[PDB]
């Protein structure tokens, strides 16, 4: 999945 | 961990591939991620432009952009940019995965294969086992260093490399393990070059020699580096001004994962 920022 | 002078773009690809004993290609699967590292806050309000080669709308790649990335701008202009036109990337130097892809090829298709493989077995006079030849051909531009071939037997008798018929004959047995099996390192496979790794090993029957796995890794740091499937950066640019270029380096890599013959 994806790293939040 | 590579050093970062402001902007560092890592294009990392992982190749799976499978062959029959005679070298007939069964399948392949290539996975990719474009990683962005920024450590100087001035450079973090930026947009990447992908190389003119790459087709971002080619669906066989399943190009997926991070949720914060403007998907439509990626598809129209090959531009990695943010939905929120005034937001920035982190300047904390952590690896942000912003684009991914995956591609597969079927039986007898070599388009995703960096290293083709064939094997031959006939029985031996020197040990209670088999004389093995593994034939390989790189189609890469760079050399592979320290390729490791693993044969899933743990013999009693130590393995004998045939120094005569192996192309890169400082080739050596690095370990022999009860679970992981027997690993042979060869130091170099040169760019676009066919070689061979000949040896003899103790095994109860032919099928115990399989699956044979290979392990390898190519890395290249350079603004104009192209990934194995053609991913590359054209430029990096101030989000607010596309003529104002920015300084950056690119690393491209290719490592194997499930890469085997059985």
């Amino acid at each position: 999945k994806w790293d939040d920022f | 961990v590579p050093e970062n002078n402001g902007i560092l773009i890592s294009i990392k690809e992982v190749i799976n591939a499978e062959f029959s004993r005679d070298g007939t290609i069964h399948s392949s699967e290539l996975k990719g991620v474009l990683e962005l590292r920024i450590n100087d806050h001035d450079l973090s309000h930026s947009n990447l432009k992908l190389a003119d080669s790459i087709d971002v709308r080619d669906k066989s790649f399943q190009f997926k952009t991070h949720p914060n990335i403007d998907k439509q701008s990626f598809l129209s202009t090959k531009l990695i940019s943010l939905r929120d036109k005034s937001k920035a990337f982190p300047a904390n130097d952590q690896s942000l995965g912003v684009l991914r892809w995956r591609k597969v090829a079927p039986a007898e298709d070599d388009s995703l294969i960096p290293l083709t493989l064939t094997t031959a077995v006939s029985p031996s006079e020197s040990q209670q086992g088999f004389d093995v030849i593994i034939e390989y051909e790189s189609v890469l531009e760079t050399e592979l260093a320290d390729v490791i071939f693993t044969i899933p037997v743990f013999p009693q008798e130590p393995v004998d490399i045939n120094t005569e018929s192996s192309t890169c004959s400082d080739a050596e047995v690095v370990n022999m393990d009860q679970e992981m099996g027997t690993s042979i390192k060869i130091s170099k496979i040169a760019a676009n070059d066919a070689g061979a790794l000949a040896f003899t090993i103790e095994a109860p029957y032919e099928d115990a020699l399989y699956p044979m796995t290979v392990s390898f890794q190519e890395s290249t740091r350079d603004k104009l580096a192209k990934s194995f499937t053609g991913m590359a950066i054209q430029s990096v640019v101030m989000a607010n001004d596309h003529d104002q270029e920015l300084p950056y380096d690119v690393i491209t890599s290719l490592k194997s994962d499930e890469y085997l013959v059985q």
